[PDB]
């Protein structure tokens, strides 16, 4: 199924039980990321949307997650990569809440082309 | 031209094995078709097309074989004018305008019913004379006589008159009483039945009363029928 | 059923491959299809599946990411059949993509072009293999998208190459020459004796391009397009 693979993953959020659950997710899941993997950061259950978008090289939604959870340094290192405009203002504002400055003015560096 | 119903599913093709066939009836200066379109939404090519109606109330059967001439290659689809008389055998059918169909082609045999518009059956020939009118219209039973509504009606007497004659259901006179519009009318079949029909319409009634007086008043609920039809549409 | 209760080989499969033919139950359609895979003669069968597309391609696309063939070419038709070109060369990308991609621009559809690089740009690939596809020849393409999508992942710095070799024989293509003037505004220099020598480009573009950038060279677009009124304003 689809279906009892994505609430079996979604109720182990609820579980937190990761450390077996994304290391089963290896095999032929027959499931469907990024709709659970929504409602694991919108139940706020972080750190595993975090590696299903891992596995599933969602940048961005893998780095605000990132943020949401508290990460701020690889954060910034999947936003060198990722590069969204959304990347940049994320890593920007946050940052500046981080209350880190000095990686903040080295991302916000690629925005600049933006003037807006 | 008078008023020709749009198509509809007379034969799906989960039904037949995959042949679909959608149609209506027409009436075309004198002549009748049933115009149809055959799709092929099976995966075999379809050949051998024949059509037979059973014996049905107005003698209505197909005029010549039925004009499919190639192959109906998977999802193609084709239209077909089928011309139609009424020479054929008469059974009385129940309703009385139903039409038993079977349509042929190298897979099988398939059956389908659909109904006939009465109009299509209203001869080119059915404009009573006045004095004939009245004459019949008074050597008719009175219990034949039968009353319908025509629902939410707001056409103009004359408006009634010009559709209807153009589906050959002509006016013979038009009586203005206090505002009221009577408007006398005859209609002909294909088998020699008249119908008389008196329309009243009235001010302020959104509803105009159709009585009909016919030798075989059981036509008659299928002429209000398609009167109605031709008026909504 | 009591086909495939036994091993089932492949009696029935023959079976249905001749009943197929104005049968729309795509679900023994697709057992079937298995079977044609269990030895693989799809071949001979996914061309029919081209034609048959009355299926829920998506259990059926399963089947074929569980259905290893390696060489299979029907799953990229239905997947731009029903656009599941994303998570297609997601798997893709996720597995391997030489010529696959490649094979089907050239014979079955160089349209999809643009969207599906758009895609390998989101999934971060290796710009190398773009260029070299965008040296294999096509058929018909649209810049402009193109381009949009690139202005989106701002990385167009690679079909300038493509632009070259195309204006090197000088199409007039009002399009690719608003392209060469986008890449040339990225140049930073001053092509106005460029400007002049191209009528190809469209002025009132590199203009409304330009509106925040450079009105100093805005006053030689309307210039060549006569903009008058634009210059003004």
């Amino acid at each position: 199924e689809s279906y009892v693979e994505t609430e079996l993953i979604f109720a182990l959020a609820k579980t937190n039980r990761l450390a077996e659950l994304e290391e089963f997710i290896n095999g032929p899941n027959n499931a469907h990321i990024q709709q659970v993997g929504d409602r694991c950061y919108d139940e706020k259950m972080y750190d595993a949307a975090k590696l299903l978008y891992n596995n599933v090289s969602n940048f961005g939604r893998l780095a605000s997650t990132l943020v949401h959870l508290g990460e701020y340094q690889a954060a910034v290192d999947g936003a060198r990569k990722a590069n969204s405009t959304r990347t940049w203002k994320e890593v920007c504002f946050a940052c500046v809440d981080g209350k880190e400055f000095r990686l903040a003015q080295m991302c916000g560096l690629h925005i600049v082309v933006h003037a807006d | 031209g008078g008023y020709v119903a749009p198509k509809a599913v007379w034969l799906p093709a989960v039904k037949a094995k995959g042949l679909e066939i959608s149609g209506t009836f027409t009436h075309r200066q004198g002549h009748i078709y049933m115009e149809m379109n055959f799709t092929n939404k099976a995966l075999q090519h379809m050949t051998d097309f024949a059509i037979q109606f059973n014996k049905n109330s107005f003698g209505v059967i197909p005029s010549t074989p039925l004009a499919i001439h190639t192959p109906l290659m998977p999802n193609q689809s084709i239209d077909v004018s089928l011309p139609l008389n009424t020479l054929g055998p008469v059974m009385k059918m129940e309703p009385l305008n139903n039409l038993q169909v079977a349509v042929k082609n190298n897979i099988d045999v398939f059956y389908f019913s659909c109904l006939i518009p009465l109009n299509v059956l209203f001869v080119e020939d059915g404009k009573m004379e006045r004095q004939v009118f009245l004459a019949t219209w008074k050597d008719i039973p009175n219990e034949n006589e039968l009353q319908f509504q025509i629902k939410e009606c707001h056409l103009n007497a004359d408006t009634v008159s010009s559709k209807l004659q153009n589906n050959n259901v002509y006016t013979i006179a038009k009586r203005n009483v206090e505002g009221q519009d009577m408007l006398y009318q005859s209609l002909k079949l294909t088998n020699g039945i008249w119908i008389l029909a008196e329309l009243r319409i009235q001010p302020g009634n959104p509803n105009y009363t159709l009585s009909l007086k016919c030798r075989a008043p059981e036509v008659s609920q299928y002429i209000y029928q398609v009167y109605d039809s031709i008026l909504k549409n | 059923e009591l086909f495939e209760s036994f091993k089932s080989f492949e009696g029935l499969f023959y079976f249905l491959g001749s009943i197929v033919n104005f049968s729309q139950d795509p679900d023994v359609h697709f057992k079937y299809i298995q079977a044609a895979c269990k030895t693989g003669q799809i071949k001979e069968v996914e061309r029919i599946c081209r034609e048959s597309n009355c299926y829920d391609p998506e259990r059926v696309k399963n089947f074929l990411k569980e259905a290893k063939l390696t060489d299979q070419l029907p799953l990229i038709i239905v997947c731009d059949r029903f656009d599941f070109v994303h998570d297609l060369v997601l798997y893709l990308y996720r597995n391997n993509l030489q010529k696959y991609i490649e094979i089907y621009v050239q014979k079955v559809n160089p349209s999809r072009l643009p969207v599906v690089i758009g895609g390998l740009l989101d999934v971060d690939c290796s710009e190398d293999v773009i260029k070299n596809l965008i040296l294999v020849v096509r058929g018909q393409f649209s810049t402009d998208e193109l381009v949009a999508e690139v202005e989106k992942r701002n990385r167009l710095k690679l079909l300038l190459p493509w632009l070259e070799a195309r204006i090197h024989e000088g199409c007039e293509e009002p399009a690719t020459h608003n392209a060469l003037a986008k890449i040339y505004i990225d140049s930073n220099n001053n092509p106005e004796r460029f400007l002049r020598e191209n009528p190809y480009y469209d002025s009132r573009v590199v203009g409304k391009y330009c509106e925040k950038r450079d009105p100093h060279l805005a006053c030689v677009a309307y210039e060549r397009g006569q903009c008058d009124l634009e210059l003004i304003n």
